[PDB]
This record gives C-alpha cells, structure tokens and sequence, in this order.
C-alpha cells in the first residue's frame, strides 16, 4: 500500500525554468507559474493536434487497497469475536 | 522575464520581413509606426526604460517630462510619501488630507501647493537617431514580423491581392505567437519569484508597500523564534 | 533544555541556524511540560 | 482544416 | 535531461534539410536566423552555457557582460548572500535593507553603491566562427528541421507555390516534433529526480535556498533517531 | 479474495526511464513524470489512431467478493442466533 | 523487455524496404540518418550498450568518454557514494556539502576537487564498420522500416507525387506500429516484474537506492518471524 | 490455448496465399520474411520452443545459446535459485547480495563471478531445412495469410494498383483475424484453468514461486482440518 | 441571444469561508495555549 500516485506532465512549465525550482516554489506558495503558449502546445491551441493535450486533467494510479485491508480488519474482529463465543469467554468477561 | 532585454536597431525587422517576397515594398517608415503600434498593443512593461525625474509644483500643478509615458509613482521629495490618484473634483477651486495627483497631457495636478514632486516613470529607449529601439529576443522579433506581415496581408487581402486562406494562416500564426510573447516578457524569473514569495508568505501581511516606492515588497517576513 | 523553551536544530537533523528566526530555525511548542508539572504536583501533595 |  | 548535449556545428542542419528538393536555396544564412529563433522559442535551459563572471558596482550601476543572455543568479562577492528583484520605484534616488538588482541592457541596477557582485548566467555556446553550436539530439536536429521547413512552406504558400495540404501536414508535424522536443529537453533523469525527491520530502521544509546559489536544493534531509 | 487490480499501461513512462526507477520514484514521491508526446502516442495526437488511448482512465479488475462475504457472515449470525432460540438458550442466558 | 537484443547489421533494413518500389532510391547513406532519427525519438534504453568507465577530475572538472549519449549513474570511486544533479548556481566559484555532477558536453562539473568518479553510461552499439547496428526484433524492424517510409512518402507528398490517401495511410500504420514497439521494449519480463515485485511491497520502504547503484532495488524484504 | 500446436512447413500458407490471383507474385523469400514479421507482432508464447541450456560464468559474464530469442528464467545450477533482473549500474566494477542477470546479445551479464547457470529460454521450431515451421491452427493459417495479403495490398495501394476500398476491407478483415489469433493461442485450457484456480484461491497465499521455476505456481493448496 | 437571457451576474468572493477559518484557528490557538499553561477551559470556570 502506497499512496495515490499523480501521472504530472512538464508540457507547461515556463521557459527558462528547471523543473527542481518551479516544484520547489509551488510548494511554498501553493502556486504554479505555467505557460500555456509553449512551442510544445502549438498544435492543440492551433487544431493541429488533439485537444486533449491541453485538457483532460491529470490522472492517477489510484488502487483500492484501503477497501481490502478494511475487509481483513473486520473479517479479524468476526474471527476473534468468534473464538470468544466458542471458548466460552465473552469480550465483556476479559474485563 | 527570465531572458535579458538586449537592444537593437530598428531595422533588424526589416532584415527578416523582406525575406518575403511580398514584403519588399516596406520600409524603414512603415517599420517605425507598426513597431510603435505592436510595442503599444502588448504594452509589455520590460520594453520601457524605466527614469526618476523631479520637478516644481507652482500651484496644484507642475511640468511633466517630455519622454514619459506612464507613471509608476509620485511622491513627495522631501518626505518620500508616495502620491495616490485625485477621486476629488474641486482640488484646487475653493468655496466661499493626504496628498494625491492626475496627470492628462504635459501637465501633473497634484493637491499641494508648492512642493517638489520624484516622478519614476517609463519611456521608450531611443536610438543614435531619435527613433525606437526595439529587443533583440526572437520570440519578440518573430511576433513583430509577424504582426507586420498581417497588417500588409490584411491591406492586400482588402484589395484581392492576397487568398483568404493566406491571411487566414498569417492571423493564425500571428495570435500563436503574440500569446507566446506575452508569456515570455511576463513570467517571472527565480529572482522575480523570490520577490513575489516574499510577498505571498506573511504571518503578519505587509499592506503599506504603496506608501514607500514598493521597496520592501518582495523583503522576507522574519519571525523571531521564541 | 527542553524543558527550558529551548531546541537545538543539531539534535533532530543535519544542519546543512545560529539566527533567531523560524524561516531556517524552528519553533518549540513546550507541549511535555504539563505532563511533568502534573507528577510534581502530585509529589508535592502525597 | 484542423479537426485532428 | 537523460541524454547528454553532444555540439555539433550548424550545417548539420543543412545536411538534412537539403534532402529535400524544395529546400535547396536554404543557406547558412537562413539557417543561423531560424535556428537562433527555433532556440529561444523553445527557451530550453540546457541549451545554454552556463557561466559565472564578477562586476563592479560603481554606484547602483554594474558592466553587464556582453554574452549575457538571461541570469540565473547575482550574489554579493563578499557575502555570498544572493540578490532578489528589485521592486522599488525609487532606487537610488535620495530624498531631501536587503540588497536587490534589476536588470535591463548592458547595465545591471543594484541597491548597492560599490560592492563586486557575482552572476551567474547562461550564454550560446559558439564555434570556431563566431556562430551558434546546437545540439546532435536527432529529436531536436530534427525539430529544427522541421521549424525551418515549416517557414519556407509557409512563405511558399503565401505565395501559393505548395498546396495547403503540404502546409497542413508540415504543421502538423512541426507541432507534434515540438512537443516532443520539449519533453525530451526538461524531463528530469535519474539524478534529476534525486535532486527533486530530496526537495520534496522533508519533515522539516526548507525554504530558504535562493539565499544561497541552490545549493542545497537537491540535499537530503537526515531526521536523528531518538 | 484479493485486492482491487489496476491495468497500468506504460505507454507514457518517459524516454530513457525503466519501469522499475519510475514506479520506485512514484512510490518515494507519490508524483510520476509522463510523456504525452511519445513517439507512441503520435497516431492518438495526430488524430491516425482512437483517442481513447490517450485517454478513458485505467481498468479495473473488481470482483465484488466483499458483499458476498459479509452475506455469509450474517448467514452464520442468523443460523447461530436460531440454533441459540430453538435450544431455549438465549444469548443474554449464556453471559 | 521480454525478448533478447540480438543485433543485425543496418542493410537488413534495406533489405525489408527496398521490396517497395517506391523506396529504390533509398541508400545505406540514408538509412543511417533516418535510423538514428528513430532511435533517439523513441527512446528505449534496452537499444544502447552500458558501459562503465572511470575518469579524473581536475579541479572540480572531468573529460567525459567519447561514445557517451547518457548517464545512468556517477558516483565516487573510493566511497561508492552516488552523485546527484547539481542545483548550484556558483560550484566553485569561491566567496571573498555532499557531491553532485553537472555534464553539458564532453565536460562533467563536480563539486568536488581532486578525485576519481566511475561514470556509468549509455553508448550506441558499433559494427566492424563504425556504423550503427540496429535490433533484428522483426517489429523493431517494421517500425523503422515504417518510419523511413513515412519520411519519403512525406517529401513525395510534399511535391505532389503521391497521393494524400497513400501518406495518411502509411502515417497510421506508422502510428500503430510505433505505439506497438514502444510496449514491446519496455513492459518488464518476468525476472523485471520479480525485481518490480520486490521493489513495490516493502513493510519496511527502502528509499535510498540511489546512494547504491540502484543494486538492492529489487532485493526481496525480509521480515522476520516472531 | 486449447488445441495443439501441430507443425507444418511454411509453403502451406502458399498453398492458400496463391489462390488469389493478386498475390501471384509471392515467393518462398517473401512468406519467411513476413511470417517472421508476423510471429513476432503477436508474440504468442505457444510458438516458440521451450529449450533449457546450462552455460558457464567466467567473470560476470557468460556466452548465450544460439537460438535465444527470450528467457523464461535464469538459475544457479548448483542451487536452483532463480536469478532476478538486475538492477546495479556497476555491477562488476569495484571501487577502491542476491543473485541477479541481465543479458544484451551473446552475452548474459550476471552479477557472479564463476559459476554454472541454467537458463530456461524460447527458440523458433525449425524444419529440415533451417527454416521457420507454423502452426497448421487454421486460425493462425489464416491470420498468416490475411498478414501478407495486407502487406501486399498496402505496397500495390502505395503504387494505386489496388482500390481504397479493397485495402479497407482487408484491413479490417486481418483485425478482426488477429484479435481472434490472439484470444485462440492465449486463452487457457481446462488444466491450465486448473493450474490458474490453484493459483487463486489461496487461504495462504504463495508468494515465491519466482525463487522455484514456477514449478508450485499451480499447485493446489490444502488445509487441514482441525 | 444571450442579450435577452444569461441571468444576472454576480461579484461574489468567498470571503466567509476564510474569515471562518481565521475564527477557528484563533479558536485552536487559545485551546493550545490554554492546555500548554496547564489551565483548561473548564479550570477557569
């Protein structure tokens, strides 16, 4: 189990700019300078190329794996629960 | 602006449009007035020189210098407080608070009487010959030919001299490359961004930076430690 | 010294400061005092 | 034409 | 950038281009012109060389060198602490804190009166001649390629020697291959990405590297155990 | 039952990158650098091939195993709660 | 990668495309660029050669090998120690940390003075001829086959003799075939999804493996039983 | 896959090929090439020979079967213990853990010094003649024939000897075909799905059959009752 | 036609949402202070 993962692409990161300083002052001032008249994005802006390179979002490698790991959780409180009632020792009569 | 304004002759646009064809009826005359047009139109603020120039208030009015354009600040030369706009519309007429200024022509109404006035203006950088001195980047260049290029295609294409297709491509690339311009000279540089941090991050905000010539604007916000 | 109000930045990282401002130096949140002053307190009236 |  | 910017002369170019039937009046001397103008539209870092070169500050006035192109950093000489924009309208004007530059010709604007600064900036890498030197990245040899052949096109359509669809897919192309360049150009090796990772996880955030020359950036951040 | 599955394409890992060097800097950072302009989306762009390979997300295999279980699970509660009633021996009655 | 990198030398390609008869006038001469062309614009790093070799810096400055296209690692040679990207402005440019790299051309910057460093990088592998040698990975071959193609097909186009419906064809099956070899080399083999495996579930996450040579990243993590 | 592989010489999709009147011109030379073409764009792992083959490690490096094309595994033939990917980027190269390999060409880089390892590899069935042998699956038959009558139509569409419309239907014919060759040699068996259900229900789990040659992969997982 | 329809425009700026994250933050930083001197809001009253 890792956190998500977000898929960033650098098409927009200003002229002149390393990508270790831009990120670096996006996380100090919470905001990213782009540059959406790059050479790079020539073809969407002038309809040369598909639209969705200057759209579409960011995507993610999301993986429900907090969903399965909650499922176990519980199923070891049943398992546990269960072999309190069979044995004959409540959770109540531990304590 | 991460690149440097280096400055060339006028001219140096009249070597790349007459690679055209159907540009080498331009002219150094021609070059001059859409070069003005293209420099007013994306009043980009980096193209100006940037010049501080004091002068005499005789009474609620004083002499502006003859090159400037825009006005960053006024301020008062004795004080160093900054001037705000003139909201009021009797300033100087009387009937029977702090200062402020407006400025129309060559002519700067301020609200105090007698008093001399730092002006920090922009201009345009001039030539040997008295003419406009325009930046080398080629993105600058490549957006002025194109410019150019447009509004003689469009008088061509006025005439029936050119296909509609052709002007169709030429304002096409023109508005790519004006776009670009205007985000080359605009974004700020690392310099630029420490300055604009320094401005963003205050656990006490700064909102007096008007009152000196926006010096401390991009100074770091220090905490002691406690 | 933390219990004092005091933290020295050399006891939890590398220093890659001596100035007395929190844009490179770190504050002290002296949350472990009340923890103590409770115990002694509680001597004290025993 | 542009529709790519 | 994961692959290294091996110099070769600019008739590489011309190699390639003149492949192209359409394409034989190209020169050097075109070439040099559409090249300097593909290198700043890209405005690609790792094309440039960087360099470090003291001045003198007479009075808030410094010699700028003549190669400059854009300035990564200015610094103190004697300090090492850098220098942030300057947004103060009235610099060294008198009337009657931490130091800064501004930059806009030959001619650097300091806060200070007579101090040596250093700059660190980035300039062209030349040849023997006096000529830019590009890259032998085949991606950008071949962007290159095609921002020139896209501007002969272009111009062949104004005048309408090539047909439009030519045009298109020249266009088409020519955007695709710039794309392409500029990714190949900025995403970050391994190394690279090292530099970022120890950038991006801190416990402790560092916030303070543009007092020194970045140096520090890329530095991990060791947390004692306790 | 095993977790939710993703279907990972690496049709945007940047040139010059392994699989294993980009995934384990995700991991570290929980950002992965892409490449929308490969040479392998170059049909996708251009409009030459579906545009739904530079889009549509990433698939799932999901089997729906949880609500199954827990269907179970109250099976076995109902069945030992009667059992429980038709011996007379109530759950308040055994604790 | 689940196939093995066996090499063939260039006119295999020759061989393939000269069946069209379109494509009679192509050459050994040609095939070379174009060949290069594919290689760099896809990408893939199972078509290079690793090698490592040591150097010496001088002050602060290395000569880099000649075949060097791209560096997977440097790192220094008694310790071991990896490098990182330099983020420096001024490296060793004195006033009045740990190590790191910065490579440009066949020059590698330092931060250190006087020391050995092991460079592992990435070159072209050679023929007897000092020629490329290309994969014989039959859809490898097809995509670059398919590329040439394209490219003389667009030329053609681009006088008017072929039609558009013969290039937009040849541009799509390109498209597909490109994508296609592009999965080809890089989806892992099943010893590559073992190390992936043993780099992915870590109860304990190791996070630096880059101060190694990346040699324990798909080392299995042990946990022992208590 | 659910039938068998039964093999038969190459002139069979001749036999087939010839039938059409276009395809006339078709040799024995042109089936092998684009037989080959086509067995690796679908990369079926049914069609390949499984061969296992013990080689000697001199220093880190080891000569390779002649007939390799992939490698299911890598082992020290002493242990058993499969070897991983190799991840080190100076493997062999001192300064002043786990077995892994990594293989280019001829050679297979692991990371021991002198040892016998046991690599499990993929080769192409031969006939008498040292030439490629297919599948008789009439499916795969047909997917081979639908392949070359493609190419061929897609050459003679390239010259405008074929119409748009004939290389549209067969075009979509051979991709209806090779989703169906794919989904027919990929599919599992009954056993195989035996193999696949003691691989997915596991009460508890199995997670190193790597280390194994995935000989337990299958094997079915018993619990004791208690 | 979007001159005889579109609505009627509105200059709003979300200004309560951050006057409420100061006014829950101030509320934050006196509990702190409070539970540092030892001195709860209960003990006060």
């Amino acid at each position: 189990n890792w956190g998500s993962i977000l898929e960033l692409d650098l098409s927009k990161v200003p002229k002149g700019w390393d990508v270790g300083k831009w990120m670096y002052y996006a996380r100090v001032n919470h905001i990213a300078v782009i540059d959406s008249f790059k050479e790079g994005t020539i073809g969407a802006s002038t309809g040369k190329l598909a639209g969705a390179l200057n759209n579409a979002g960011k995507g993610m490698i999301e993986t429900n794996i907090g969903n399965y790991i909650q499922q176990q959780i519980n199923l070891l409180e049943f398992i546990k629960m269960e072999m309190a009632d069979v044995a004959g020792i409540s959770k109540q009569r531990e304590g | 602006m991460v690149n440097n304004i280096n400055w060339v002759k006028l001219p140096v646009i009249l070597d790349r449009l007459l690679r055209h064809p159907l540009l080498t009826d331009l002219n150094l005359e021609t070059a001059i007035q859409y070069t003005l047009d293209f420099i007013s139109a994306m009043g980009l603020p980096n193209v100006y020189v940037d010049k501080i120039e004091t002068i005499d208030i005789k009474e609620y009015r004083g002499e502006l210098p003859c090159d400037l354009i825009s006005i960053n600040q006024v301020r008062l030369h004795k004080n160093g407080i900054a001037l705000r706009a003139m909201t009021d519309n009797f300033n100087a007429y009387p009937t029977h608070g702090e200062p402020s200024f407006k400025t129309q022509g060559r002519v700067i109404f301020t609200s105090i009487k007698h008093e001399k006035v730092d002006i920090s203006y922009k201009a345009i950088m001039l030539d040997d010959e008295g003419l406009p001195l325009i930046p080398d980047n080629p993105i600058f260049l490549k957006t002025l030919e194109l410019y150019i290029k447009k509004e003689w295609f469009t008088i061509l294409f006025d005439m029936g001299k050119i296909s509609p297709a052709v002007l169709n491509n030429t304002q096409q690339e023109y508005a790519f490359k004006a776009g670009q311009c205007n985000n080359e000279f605009v974004i700020p540089s690392v310099s630029e961004m420490e300055a604009i941090t320094n401005m963003w991050n205050q656990l006490i905000p700064r909102v007096t930076e008007f009152r000196r010539g926006f010096k401390n604007l991009g100074d770091k916000e220090y905490i002691r430690v406690h | 010294d933390l219990l004092n109000g005091r933290l020295h930045m050399s006891d939890l990282e590398l220093v890659l400061i001596k100035a007395a401002y929190i844009p490179d130096r770190l504050q002290h949140y002296p949350i472990m005092n009340s923890k103590l002053n409770v115990l002694r307190g509680e001597e004290s009236k025993r | 034409t542009s529709l790519p």
